[PDB]
DNA sequence: ACGGGCT
DNA sequence: AGCCCCGT
């Protein structure tokens, strides 16, 4: 995910 | 059809 | 019939 | 390490 914790999604 | 990781 | 990107 | 998920 994120960045951070790319996306989702992208 | 969606593109979120592949985009077909 | 389809796998992707940075904090 | 990850509110990781999606339709035409
Ligand atoms: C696009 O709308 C779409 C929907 N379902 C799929 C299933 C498998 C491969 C690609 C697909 N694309
Ligand atoms: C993109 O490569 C990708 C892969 N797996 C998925 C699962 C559920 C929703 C979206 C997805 N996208």
């Amino acid at each position: 995910t994120x960045p951070g914790v790319t996306x989702p999604g992208v | 059809x969606a593109x979120v990781x592949a985009x077909v």
